[PDB]
């Protein structure tokens, strides 16, 4: 309990550097979280890109 | 005060809507188009 809260009104710190790595990565796992093996949707747009 | 409205302003505009829109017809327009279904009525050529 003591160190639980030793690191209170730190968090916000910690908060915002994950929440940054999230937006960064974010806009690019949306085309892995669907990956298929077979997608000839993924790889035309992929080609013409 | 007013050097700085007038300054910031013309900048402000061309950060938030003309270059976040040209950004967008260079590197998404393409992908948002193909997306969309039944591209062969999307692609009919004209009759003439």
């Amino acid at each position: 309990q003591q160190l639980t809260n030793h690191i209170r009104d730190t968090l916000p710190g910690l908060r915002n550097k994950l929440q940054s790595q999230l937006l960064s990565i974010e806009k690019e796992v949306e085309e892995y979280k669907n990956f298929r093996p077979d997608d000839p949707a993924r790889k035309t747009k992929a080609l013409l890109q | 005060v007013n050097k700085t409205v007038r300054d910031l302003m013309p900048k402000t505009i061309m950060h938030l809507m003309i270059n976040n829109t040209k950004e967008f017809i260079f590197s998404e327009l393409l992908a948002n188009l193909y997306s969309c279904g039944d591209q062969n009525t999307l692609m009919e050529e004209s009759a003439e």
